[PDB]
């Protein structure tokens, strides 16, 4: 019904594949060298979606850089969760078409404590019964839970615009009431899985070279730039609940 | 930088 929506819907990303060598058996390295492009390959759609976001202009363009940069990860996470829901029910995590974890899968990346996580995401869309509206306008504000301690550039703009993103996911609520609560609470969990994501990637990063992993250029620099930034307590999250 | 330089 809202303009809003339709929005959401006809910028919304469309399939993208890791390009991983499905005939290959798993090894650490493979498995992570076709995240990492993954990742490089789903920044640049996140970068190209965020842009066309309603309002988002309006932000301050260091703004419209640092907030993407920051979300990424969380974004990243919250799609394939859908993703993984849609496609598979939540058994497994579709990561893409031709990168779909299995156990064994999840074991040998090294990432099972967070993948597990993300699994359990996944679930929630269906215990939840999430809608494909609702998962885009809580997508869409995912984007805007992630701002420096000492605030953005022009922080009015982007308070008005967050504030704006939350009256949407309430209007497409609406004892109901109780959806909210229950919505913000399943965003609010998607943050520790981003930072414990966070740090996985960061720790990789640092010992890159010396597992054979291969970083695609724009994942080395915001994991060495900006994510140092969330690790550190310069960059947190904002919670609805305490 | 390679985000900016990219933006
Ligand atoms: C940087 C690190 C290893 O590549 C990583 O976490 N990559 C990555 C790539 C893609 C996706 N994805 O949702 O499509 C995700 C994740 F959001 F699931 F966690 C992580």
């Amino acid at each position: 019904q809202p303009i809003f929506l339709n929005v959401l819907e006809a910028i919304e990303p469309g399939v993208v594949c890791a390009g991983h060598d499905n005939n290959q058996p798993d090894s650490f390295a493979a498995l992570l060298s076709s995240l990492n492009e993954l990742g490089e390959r789903q920044l640049v759609h996140v970068v190209k979606w965020a842009k066309a976001l309603p309002g988002f202009r309006n932000l301050h363009v260091d703004d419209q850089m640092a907030v993407i940069q920051y979300s990424w990860m969380g974004l990243m996470v919250f799609a394939m969760g859908w993703r993984s829901f849609t496609n598979v029910n939540s058994a497994m995590l579709y990561f893409a078409p031709d990168l779909v974890f299995n156990e064994y899968r999840m074991h040998k990346s090294r990432m099972y404590s967070q993948c597990v996580r993300m699994r359990h995401l996944s679930q929630e869309f269906g215990w939840l019964q999430i809608t494909p509206q609702e998962f885009l306008c809580m997508k869409a504000l995912l984007l805007f839970s992630i701002i420096p301690v000492d605030g953005l550039k022009n922080q009015k703009f982007f308070d008005e615009l967050r504030m704006n993103y939350i009256k949407e996911l309430d209007r497409i609520i609406a004892s109901c009431s109780r959806r909210f609560y229950q919505l913000t609470k399943l965003l609010d969990s998607v943050q520790p899985i981003a930072r414990e994501l966070h740090q996985f990637a960061f720790d990789l990063l640092i010992k890159s070279h010396m597992v054979s992993v291969d970083f695609p250029e724009m994942m080395a620099e915001i994991i060495s730039v900006q994510v140092p930034k969330i690790l550190s307590g310069k960059v947190k999250p904002i919670y609805f609940h305490t | 930088t390679l985000f900016s330089q990219h933006y």
